[PDB]
């Protein structure tokens, strides 16, 4: 027993304001309180605050005062928290934690159950959708015992991308780089690996699929 | 606020060894330091808290140990599932710092980059662009430098690329680089080169193709 189980992401434009949840079960909510965490990636984790449902204590970070807001539901064992105003460096993961039984001051206290995690990309720019180009072996490439053959999949917005060589056949030999947005615009990439005894001899086809466009492209390499 | 570093950013490790992951605060912390550790794929769970105190269900192959502002996590005995990241903290005073993480990779033997050049395809010609590409692919180790020559000069500029995770089936490192040109700069140059420099070799091996030759 005990979970807390966080709300499911969320994209959201610039300025703007989220509300996350965190259902917490398998204790009495009252007794442990919450932190919120963040994580911008590859960067440590870090602390944004704390609340506790039934000593009537709230303490926050400092640097996060200015744009939060931890509260609660009592009753639906819920806590959510409020981050406004909403700009590019707040895109990042946000776990609650709950807290153990004790208090807080010189600790009596470590975050000993974390929830899935939230996400929250915020951008100011609209559903562009895919650009598939092959990238088939460089002319005069002394012809190898293998080949590798690759998808660039240039600009479109959200992500949910998906690439799948011959319609899924090719699950190994496959490396999908992942996206990274330049401006606005992500970009990804997809090689296979065959012998020469496999192409151009035959049909590879890359398959890029971002549904949030109703985008189905394929591609004869 | 405290500072906590973790000094070492990543360990690479080769199973069943000894690793000791190590956290050092700015202020004493009197012993108020917990190790949290990120699975792949998001999950942080807590091993030890207050030092050296192990947690319900994290297996005895873990330990810590520290005092003042130098602690250390021992993983005695490394084990496939301790591939993860671990987090330290402090407790001593509010706010609840962190450090960066120290991620453990695995040791395997040498890997050479199955390296790929690719040219610039028709169709984002006819869009009015040019993206010549390069795969560095399944390598060991993490380290490698990339090197573009357009023609006999070397270019940074538009070359932007993207790493890889360490893969979970074979453990090695794949690597994109894009070289992002415009139909006119890449009409006005030949022979286009992507270039590896890696542990596993004493010679640079230089990928190319001549444009027009083609």
């Amino acid at each position: 027993q005990v979970q807390l189980q966080q709300s499911g992401a969320e994209l959201v434009r610039a300025g703007s304001s989220v509300k996350m949840s965190c259902k917490a079960s398998g204790y009495t909510f009252t007794s442990y309180g919450v932190n919120w965490v963040k994580q911008r990636p590859g960067q440590g984790l870090e602390w944004i605050g704390y609340i506790n449902p039934g000593k009537g204590y709230l303490s926050y970070n400092e640097k996060f005062k200015g744009k939060t807001t931890l509260t609660v539901d009592r009753s639906s064992s819920t806590a959510y928290m409020q981050l406004r105003s909403l700009t590019s460096e707040d895109a990042a993961v946000y776990f609650c934690a709950r807290s153990f039984y004790g208090g807080s001051d010189l600790a009596v206290y470590y975050f000993d159950s974390w929830g899935q995690g939230t996400t929250l990309t915020v951008s100011s720019a609209k559903t562009t959708p895919p650009s598939v180009y092959p990238l088939a072996p460089g002319c005069g490439d002394t012809t190898g015992s293998s080949v590798t053959l690759g998808c660039l999949v240039k600009g479109y917005f959200p992500e949910s991308v998906t690439v799948t060589w011959n319609s899924g056949s090719l699950s190994s030999s496959v490396h999908t780089f992942p996206a990274l947005l330049q401006s606005a615009l992500y970009t990804m990439s997809s090689s296979v690996t065959v012998p020469s005894s496999t192409w151009p001899s035959q049909t590879v086809t890359c398959s890029v699929a971002h549904p949030a466009s109703s985008t189905t492209v394929d591609k004869k390499l | 606020d405290i500072q906590m570093t973790q000094t070492t950013s990543s360990l690479s490790a080769s199973l069943g060894d000894r690793v000791t992951i190590s956290c050092r605060a700015s202020q004493d912390i009197s012993n108020y330091l917990n190790w949290y550790q990120q699975k792949p794929d998001g999950t942080v769970k807590l091993l030890i808290y207050y030092t050296s105190r192990l947690h319900s269900g994290v297996p005895s192959r873990f330990s810590g140990s520290g005092s003042g502002t130098d602690y250390s996590l021992t993983i005695s005995n490394l084990e496939h599932e301790d591939i993860a990241t671990y987090f330290c903290q402090q407790g001593s005073t509010l706010p609840r710092t962190f450090g960066g993480g120290t991620k453990l990779e695995i040791k395997r033997a040498d890997a050479a980059p199955t390296v790929s050049i690719f040219p610039p395809s028709s169709e984002q010609l006819t869009s009015g662009g040019a993206s010549v590409v390069c795969f560095l692919n399944n390598f060991y180790p993490k380290d490698i430098n990339v090197k573009w020559k357009i023609d006999g000069s070397e270019r940074q500029n538009g070359v932007l690329n993207s790493w890889t995770d360490q893969d979970s089936k074979d453990s090695t490192y794949s690597m994109s680089s894009t070289l992002t040109l415009t139909k006119d700069e890449y009409e006005r140059h030949n022979s286009y080169t992507c270039e590896a420099t890696h542990k596993t070799s004493t010679s640079p091996i230089v990928k190319s193709f001549n444009r027009n030759e083609c």
